[PDB]
């Protein structure tokens, strides 16, 4: 549960956000943390990741920082329709829910 | 230089006090006797045998990797596995075999060493002085 | 969305277990003949394909 | 990348360039003038096989 | 202002391959190949005469 | 002329007669992105790069 | 005459030739970027006056 | 244009009328090579350039015609 | 220098003029290659490619005789591989459907 | 310089210039299932989510080595793009491609994943090696700023600011510095620099048409026996 | 339920799918997320790539025939084949015509198991494209749009009740099967753009067409519902409704 | 213990075969014999690459940064590469 | 600079722990050397 | 010309000197000698005619940051 940065060992902390008003936020944070957005504060709910300067390849990496934050084990089948805020926002809702409901994970 | 040179040096270091202080510099023919068999790092001291295996070991072993690398013949059996029609699938485990009996090369090099040469007509050549005899000696 | 990048072109065969399902047996071939008796149709509805009871006809 | 291309064994030359000139160069007077496929592999095989109403799948 | 710049601590070291040397490399290539050859053969054999050998 | 014959049948010949290559496609992603990439690259281009 | 080996020459006869002129061949690939860089810098020098021209 | 003017100009490229019958090289070079001359380059560059001339430097017509 | 040394220009592009021919569509060049070599010193005793050869054994040609039947066993097993990989269906492959 | 002169260079038997579809005897050719009994093929349409699970793998776990260096890790990542954006924006028709290219790229970048598993791929022992160089650098500078001292960047860039002052307050006639002034002046000051330093010889020959290495070493002979070591 | 299954983490439904161009197989299952040099184990043991193919290649095989060992336990494989290997057996010495008609029935019973344990594989894309045909799915799902939660496809064992399907009364089909070749299950699908979520049941069966001893299509979806569910909204669709399906079509009764 | 150790005899294979002796011999020309050829195919690649990555582009064409030159110039610059960039932004981007 | 080692004006002292390239070498081979004991063994 | 001269004194037709100096050493150098495989401080060739890319602009941010001036233009940008 321990990850290296800047070549210091730290303690990994997962978040359980459980509200759309925080899910909004974190998502908002995640993308204005990518090296290739644009207009971080031109960013908002309805906007394009494609209209930020990120492509497919930038979805990936992403959501591949989506489980690192929230222990989420996402497959490859939808990553590819991730190209909006506002789909992170709804995505991560459908696997909480998911959770609550099934009492398990979603197929990875 | 390696460690074999050091060691030379502890044991010479009082030669070399003697020909390059004193000899190498005293006068006339002392001097240039002196100064020809000076003590010091080794001119030309290269050593092109250790080179030569340097260079054909890491040729060899280009060699080794891409004979060992090849793809399995049982996994393409099933036709599930990246090959469906391999019609010299039988031949993927030749090379490999090829290399690993070549770890024998020098283990059985010539005759004496893949037999027992005492029940060989060479052998009673050899102690005959290498001398030339008639082909029913083993029998006699 | 692997489905928008998947071409129908490739609905032309149903293959399923090394056989293709649009297969006119009723026209071509050892199933073609309507007149056979009970033991030619009881086996093909057995191996339901020329081609299966043919490979294994070569062995018997 | 000449370590990629032998450790990955595309050990065909000027597979991964996208404009083997080399290849072209060696070619202007071959027979059945061609230059290798972009990122072939010498271990790939497409090769299939179908069974037709007509022999030899025709 | 810009002559009160300073420099931030950058990290120590990168990861260091316990199994890759410069005399061992652990990948393949004629350019280590080549390397090998010519320590063997040895530098090219200059002669500093003015007429040659033979 | 028997050496070319050799070849030119048991290998060449042998399996253009039982083996073949399809001309159906099962994905077609490739023909797409790259004209969604060169819409990226326009302005690249328009400077003759 | 079976010419297989004399197009492996005059190949690598043409390389030879190419590899000489490496220096010029890529100077001149630059010459034309440089030209778009030059151009792009145009802007710049434009802003710069804009306090003065006001 | 002057350099089209002059390749398709008639005069400039035409061969003497005794050229028909003066004994004509039929070679470019690449039969009997120089292989150990200090001008063994030079050599194939001038067999590069007569086999050149001869197709307008479209060279498949040298990789389809007979050798 | 691969562009002086004829040594290195040779093998260089014959190699190239080799490998090349994968789009003619065999099979994986990556298996039959090796196999190229074999036949090489079957029909290369025409060209005396054996030559290097002679001290190594009693026999000179003895990488030529065994290579002739290692050309004859892989290529019998070619079509024998081939109906495997054709299934039971493979007669169908072949004759197509019957009468 | 010099410039290809045959015209026909990029010729082949399917095209100009093409190296996706060469041209053999065994062409594609298409299946009718009314007459298709069975057929065996590989093909399939699983190679888009194969390219895009290869991209996280090969990402997540180049990453374990890198020590959270998020500047190599945003530095990989460009790296990393490149190698996947090959077959969108190269000239090769890679959607024309014999047999299907989606399944060539995919197959082929797995067997780099394989090797990036293993931590064996040279990329990544390039990537280590060009960083630790990089960081000893920047420890040299930070060390040298630690103890007030100046670095040697630092001399240059002002010595390059006061060589600008000078050239402009004699520039009064015109007032445009272009960049090409600015540029001609740094580097008159870095082949200075350069050849100050004691480098190993780069270039093969001279001021003399001789070559600068240790060989060459012609007549005159005036040099005597090589002496001993000194006790 | 999905038969072969490794450790590794990923692409679940994928797995027997997939053909990886790998020569061997990657030192560390997929990672879920970044770890240290020091979590994995460089160099590792020897015999690492024999071991590797037997617990992700092997091992999920057997555990696939393990889990689906109902449907090869009939009369036609336990006892007609062995009994049919056993009587040539002791006359194999005799000639080699014995040999063959020992080993044929074997030979036989690997394939009958080896088609019978695969995981059941419809036509997926011939279902995407029948729900992307309905107005009342695409309003609140679309391809570039849609996830895949959950997905669950086994085949039903035994065989079913003799008065929805009285086919499977049969002696002579009996013999051979053990199971009725139908297979139910589920998609849990999720559309990030509406946020609508639904639950895609349907059951399969095998029906013949359009010729006389070949089945048409082993995997009919004879009944496709699905209870889709929005922010507010609940609705449920039923693009193939299985009171009216079974009066037009009827089951296959695979034999061998 | 096993009988099956008797194959490492080489003392008395004369009374069963006497083949072993001979065989190996073609199985170290064939490594051999490989070894050159394999050796000559794998390692001439790089004639090709060194020339293709320093002759094949044109002015017509764009060319794409790979992987090495991405990380040579982002973590590989030397000392002058440094100047020359903070030469250019100080005097344009900060002294105009 | 100009303290590097010259072979001619050399010391004794110096030359026994000059560890040049060639050593560079040798302690690359001795780093496989011992961690090929338990292989070998 | 094809008449060079005598096999024995074919290495002697290869130099061409630069200066006059006389007598002249023979020996035409083929190669650059090159002893010692050392890391060289200058920056890879291949870094040549790359068209502007997504390097650019990393690396001016990188160098920007270095500046407090920079540090202002890059967070607005
Ligand atoms: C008790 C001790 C404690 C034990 C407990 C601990 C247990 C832990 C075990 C740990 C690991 C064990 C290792 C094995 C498990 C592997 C499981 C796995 O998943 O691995 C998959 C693994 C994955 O592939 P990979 O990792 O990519 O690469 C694997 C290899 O590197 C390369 O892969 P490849 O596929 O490319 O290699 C292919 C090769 C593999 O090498 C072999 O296995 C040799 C095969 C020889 C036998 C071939 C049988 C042919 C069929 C004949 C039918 C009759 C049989 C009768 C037998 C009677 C015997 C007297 O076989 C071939 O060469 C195929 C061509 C065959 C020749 C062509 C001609 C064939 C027909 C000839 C007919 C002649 C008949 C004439 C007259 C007939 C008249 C009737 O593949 C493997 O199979 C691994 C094999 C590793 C080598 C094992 C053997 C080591 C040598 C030991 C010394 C010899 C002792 C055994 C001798 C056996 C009899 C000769
Ligand atoms: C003698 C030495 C013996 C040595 C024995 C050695 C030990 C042997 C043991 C092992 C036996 C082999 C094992 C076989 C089974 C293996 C599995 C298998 O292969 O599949 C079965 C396999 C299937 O046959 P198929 O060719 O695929 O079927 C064709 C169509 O698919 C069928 O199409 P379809 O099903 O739709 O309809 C068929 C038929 C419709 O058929 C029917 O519907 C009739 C159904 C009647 C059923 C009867 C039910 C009986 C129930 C029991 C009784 C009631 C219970 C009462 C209980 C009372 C209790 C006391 O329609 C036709 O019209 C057929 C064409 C007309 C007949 C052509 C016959 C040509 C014969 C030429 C020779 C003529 C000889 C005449 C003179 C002979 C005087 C001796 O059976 C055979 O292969 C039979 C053997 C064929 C060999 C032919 C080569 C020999 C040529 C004939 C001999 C010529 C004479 C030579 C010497 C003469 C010297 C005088
Ligand atoms: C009990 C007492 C017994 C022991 C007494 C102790 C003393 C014994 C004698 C030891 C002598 C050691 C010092 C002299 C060695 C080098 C002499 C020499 O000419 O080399 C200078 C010559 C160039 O010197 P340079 O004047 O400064 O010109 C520099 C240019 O770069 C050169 O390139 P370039 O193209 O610019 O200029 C032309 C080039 C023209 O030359 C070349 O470029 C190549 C010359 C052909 C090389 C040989 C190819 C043979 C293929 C292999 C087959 C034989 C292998 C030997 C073993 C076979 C199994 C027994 O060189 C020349 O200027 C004129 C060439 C003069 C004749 C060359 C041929 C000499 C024979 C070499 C092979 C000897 C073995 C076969 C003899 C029969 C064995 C029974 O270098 C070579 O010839 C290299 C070839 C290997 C030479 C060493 C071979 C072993 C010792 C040979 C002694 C020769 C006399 C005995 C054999 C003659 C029988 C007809
Ligand atoms: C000295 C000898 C020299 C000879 C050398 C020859 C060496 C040859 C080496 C070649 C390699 C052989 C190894 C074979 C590997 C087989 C592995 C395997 O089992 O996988 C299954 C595999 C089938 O899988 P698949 O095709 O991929 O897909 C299957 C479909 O999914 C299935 O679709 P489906 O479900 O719709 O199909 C239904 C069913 C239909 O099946 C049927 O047709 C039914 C048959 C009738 C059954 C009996 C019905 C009885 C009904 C009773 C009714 C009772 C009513 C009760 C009512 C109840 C009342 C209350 O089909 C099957 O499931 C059966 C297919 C598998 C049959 C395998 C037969 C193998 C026989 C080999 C025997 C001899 C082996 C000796 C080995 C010795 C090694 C030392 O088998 C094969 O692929 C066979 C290919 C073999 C071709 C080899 C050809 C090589 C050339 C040989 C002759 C060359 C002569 C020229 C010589 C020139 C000199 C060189
Ligand atoms: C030297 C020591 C080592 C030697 C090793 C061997 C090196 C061999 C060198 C390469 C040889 C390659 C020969 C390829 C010939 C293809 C020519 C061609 O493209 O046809 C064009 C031809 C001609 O078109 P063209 O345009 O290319 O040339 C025109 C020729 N003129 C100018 C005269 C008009 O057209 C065809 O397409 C016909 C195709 C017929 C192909 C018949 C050859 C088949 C043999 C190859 C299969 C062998 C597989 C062996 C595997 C064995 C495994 C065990
Ligand atoms: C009576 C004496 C016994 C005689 C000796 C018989 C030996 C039997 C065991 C060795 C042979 C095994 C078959 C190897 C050929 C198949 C290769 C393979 O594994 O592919 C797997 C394949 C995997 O599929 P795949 O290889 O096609 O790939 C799948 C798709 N990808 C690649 C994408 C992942 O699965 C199967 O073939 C099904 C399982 C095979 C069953 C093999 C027999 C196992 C027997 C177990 C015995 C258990 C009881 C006794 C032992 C108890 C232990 C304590
Ligand atoms: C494992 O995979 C493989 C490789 O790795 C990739 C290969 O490289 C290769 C290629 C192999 C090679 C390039 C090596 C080839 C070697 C060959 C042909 C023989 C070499 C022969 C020599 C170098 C001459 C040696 C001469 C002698 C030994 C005779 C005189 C005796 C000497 C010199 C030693 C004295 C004898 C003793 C028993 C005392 C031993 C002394 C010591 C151990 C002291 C050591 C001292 C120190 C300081 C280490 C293969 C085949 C391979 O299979
Ligand atoms: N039209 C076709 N032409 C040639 N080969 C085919 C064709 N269709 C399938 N094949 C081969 O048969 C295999 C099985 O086909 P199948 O339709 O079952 O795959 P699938 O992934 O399950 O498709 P779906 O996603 O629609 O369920 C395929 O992997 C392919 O190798
Ligand atoms: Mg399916």
């Amino acid at each position: 549960l321990t990850q290296y940065v800047e070549g210091q060992i730290v303690n990994r902390n997962q978040l359980t956000l459980k509200k759309q008003e925080d899910i909004e936020q974190y998502v908002l944070k995640l993308v204005r943390g990518y090296f290739r957005t644009t207009n971080k504060q031109g960013l908002n709910i309805n906007s394009v990741l494609q209209d930020h300067g990120l492509d497919e390849f930038d979805s990936i990496e992403l959501a591949m920082q989506v489980e690192e934050d929230l222990g989420y084990v996402i497959s490859a089948e939808t990553i590819p329709v991730l190209n909006k805020v506002k789909h992170f926002v709804n995505y991560i809702n459908h696997v909480e829910q998911f959770k609550a409901e099934n009492g398990k994970a979603p197929i990875a | 230089m390696n460690p074999i040179q050091k060691a030379w040096l502890k044991i010479l270091e009082p030669v070399s006090y003697v020909i390059n202080e004193k000899m190498a510099k005293r006068t006339g023919i002392i001097g240039k006797l002196g100064r020809f068999f000076a003590i010091g790092p080794r001119e030309y001291g290269v050593h092109p045998i250790n080179r030569m295996f340097i260079f054909m070991n890491r040729k060899y072993m280009a060699f080794q990797a891409v004979a060992l690398h090849r793809y399995s013949f049982v996994k393409s059996l099933t036709h599930n596995g990246f090959h469906m029609l391999r019609v010299f699938r039988h031949f993927a485990f030749v090379l490999p075999a090829t290399v690993l009996a070549g770890l024998g090369l020098f283990v059985y090099w010539g005759d004496d060493n893949k037999c027992y040469s005492p029940d060989r007509f060479p052998y009673l050549k050899k102690r005959a002085g290498d001398m030339a005899l008639p082909l029913n000696s083993l029998n006699q | 969305m692997w489905y928008k990048y998947f071409s129908k072109q490739s609905w032309n065969l149903r293959v399923w277990r090394k056989a293709n399902l649009k297969y006119n047996q009723d026209d071509f071939g050892m199933t073609q003949p309507k007149y056979i008796a009970r033991f030619g149709d009881f086996r093909f509805r057995l191996v339901r394909t020329e081609g299966a009871l043919r490979g294994c006809m070569f062995f018997v | 990348e000449l370590e990629e291309l032998t450790e990955t064994h595309n050990y065909i030359p000027g597979a991964k360039d996208d404009v083997n000139l080399r290849g072209y160069l060696a070619t202007q007077f071959a027979w059945g003038k061609k230059v290798i496929s972009f990122y072939r592999h010498p271990a790939d095989d497409f090769k299939c096989a179908k069974a037709t109403k007509n022999m030899l799948g025709r | 202002k810009e002559n009160t710049g300073s420099m931030k601590k950058p990290m120590a070291k990168a990861y260091e391959h316990p199994y890759n040397s410069e005399h061992h490399p652990l990948n393949f290539s004629a350019v280590k190949i080549a390397e090998t050859f010519h320590d063997f053969i040895g530098p090219e054999q200059v002669s500093p005469h003015y007429e040659s050998f033979a | 002329s028997q050496f070319v014959a050799f070849f030119a049948i048991v290998f060449w010949l042998f399996l253009f007669l039982y083996t073949f290559f399809i001309i159906e496609k099962h994905e077609d992603f490739f023909s797409k992105k790259r004209e969604e990439r060169k819409k990226k690259l326009k302005e690249l281009w328009n400077l003759k790069n | 005459p079976l010419l297989q080996r004399f197009y492996r020459r005059a190949a690598a006869n043409e390389i030879f030739t190419m590899e000489a002129f490496y220096h010029e061949n890529i100077e001149n690939k630059l010459r034309n970027l440089m030209r778009i860089t030059k151009g792009q810098l145009e802007y710049w020098d434009i802003h710069t006056s804009y306090g003065e021209i006001r | 244009s002057l350099h089209e003017k002059m390749q398709t100009d008639y005069l400039w490229v035409k061969d003497h009328s005794q050229a028909d019958s003066w004994a004509k090289a039929r070679t470019h070079g690449y039969n009997y090579i120089a292989h150990t001359v200090p001008n063994k380059k030079e050599r194939y560059e001038m067999i590069w350039r007569s086999m050149g001339k001869s197709t307008d430097w479209e060279l498949e017509k040298f990789r389809l015609g007979k050798k | 220098n691969p562009n002086t040394e004829e040594n290195t220009i040779d093998s260089d592009y014959l190699a190239a003029s080799g490998t090349v021919e994968a789009e003619k569509e065999i099979t994986s060049i990556d298996d039959y290659l090796g196999l190229v070599f074999a036949i090489a010193y079957v029909f290369g005793v025409f060209f005396y490619v054996h030559g290097w050869t002679s001290m190594l054994s009693h026999a000179v040609l003895l990488l030529s005789c065994y290579s002739i039947i290692i050309m004859f066993l892989f290529i019998l097993g070619m079509p024998t591989l081939l109906l495997y990989d054709f299934g039971i269906f493979f007669l169908a492959y072949l004759k197509g459907a019957g009468k | 310089g010099y410039k290809i002169r045959n015209k026909s260079i990029f010729w082949t038997r399917a095209g100009w210039k093409n190296n996706w579809h060469p041209k053999n005897f065994n062409a594609p050719r298409p299946s009718y299932g009314e007459f298709t009994m069975g057929i065996r093929c590989r093909n399939d349409h699983h190679s888009f989510l194969r390219y895009v699970q290869t991209y996280r793998n090969m990402s997540r776990h180049c990453k374990q080595y890198f020590l959270g260096d998020k500047q190599l890790e945003e530095t990989f990542i460009l790296g990393l793009r490149s190698l996947f954006l090959v077959p969108y924006d190269s000239q090769c028709l890679t959607d024309q491609i014999k047999h299907g290219g989606e399944r060539r790229f995919v197959d082929q970048l797995d067997r780099d994943f394989e090797l990036i598993s293993y931590n064996t791929h040279p990329y990544q022992l390039f990537t280590y090696t060009v960083r630790n160089e990089h960081l000893a650098w920047k420890n040299e500078q930070y060390e040298k700023i630690q103890k007030g001292e100046k670095t040697f960047e630092q001399e240059l860039l002002d010595y390059l600011d006061e060589q600008v002052l000078a050239e402009k307050a004699k520039l009064r006639d015109g007032q445009n510095f272009s960049i090409e002034r600015m540029t001609e002046i740094a580097l008159h000051v870095f082949r200075k620099a350069r050849a100050g330093k004691v480098r190993p010889a780069q270039d093969v020959r001279g001021p003399d048409g001789n070559v600068n290495d240790f060989l060459e070493q012609r007549r005159p002979f005036e040099h005597p026996n090589p002496t001993g070591v000194t006790h | 339920q999905m038969g072969f299954s490794s450790d590794n983490p990923y692409n679940k439904r994928w797995e027997y799918k997939w053909k990886h161009s790998y020569y061997t197989y990657p030192r560390d299952y997929e990672h879920t997320e970044v770890r240290k040099p020091q979590d994995s184990k460089d160099v590792p043991p020897i015999y690492f790539a024999y071991y590797k193919d037997f617990v992700d290649r092997w091992l999920p095989g057997m555990n696939m025939w393990w889990q689906r060992r109902h449907r090869i336990f009939d009369k036609f494989n336990v006892y007609f084949l062995p009994g049919m290997s056993l009587f040539f057996y002791q006359f194999a010495d005799l000639a080699l015509g014995f040999k063959i008609m020992a080993a044929f029935p074997l030979f036989l019973a690997y394939t009958r198991i080896r088609d019978k344990t695969l995981d059941p594989d419809f036509k997926e894309t011939y279902l995407r494209d029948m729900i992307y045909q309905n107005p009342e799915i695409t309003k609140y799902f679309n391809e570039e749009t849609i996830h895949v939660l959950d997905y669950e496809f086994e085949y039903l064992p035994g065989y079913l009740c003799p008065e929805k399907f009285p086919e499977y009364q049969n002696k002579t089909w009996q013999f051979f099967n053990t199971d009725t070749a139908q297979a139910e299950g589920f998609f849990k699908f999720g559309d990030v753009e509406s946020g609508a979520t639904m639950t895609l049941k349907f059951k399969t069966m095998p029906i013949p067409g359009k010729f006389r001893y070949q089945v048409g299509e082993p995997f009919y979806f004879y009944d496709l519902r699905a209870e889709i569910k929005c922010d507010g909204v609940y609705k449920e669709v039923v693009l193939v409704d299985e009171k009216e399906s079974l009066k037009k079509i009827r089951p296959f009764l695979f034999l061998i | 213990i096993l009988d099956y150790l008797f194959l490492l005899d080489l003392n008395d294979d004369l009374t069963r075969k006497a083949v072993f002796e001979q065989v190996i011999i073609f199985i170290f020309i064939y490594c051999t014999m490989n070894f050159l050829a394999w050796s000559t195919v794998v390692e001439l690649i790089w004639p090709t690459h060194f020339f293709n990555r320093r002759h094949s582009s044109s002015q017509e064409f764009i060319r794409f940064r790979t992987y090495t030159e991405v990380l040579l110039k982002i973590s590989a610059y030397n000392d002058f590469f440094y100047v020359l960039n903070n030469y250019y932004y100080n005097q344009k981007l900060i002294l105009k | 600079p100009q303290l590097w080692p010259n072979p001619n004006k050399l010391r004794f002292a110096d030359l026994y722990k000059y560890q040049g390239v060639e050593m560079k070498k040798i302690n690359d081979s001795i780093k496989n050397y011992k961690a090929a004991k338990f292989y070998i063994g | 010309t094809l008449q060079w001269g005598s096999l024995a004194e074919r290495p002697m037709v290869d130099r061409v000197m630069s200066t006059s100096t006389w007598p002249v050493p023979y020996y035409q150098r083929l190669f650059k000698a090159y002893p010692i495989r050392e890391k060289k401080d200058k920056m890879s060739l291949l870094l040549s005619d790359i068209d502007i890319d997504d390097t650019n602009w990393y690396q001016a941010k990188d160098f920007l940051r270095g500046s407090f001036r920079g540090r202002q233009i890059v967070d607005y940008v």
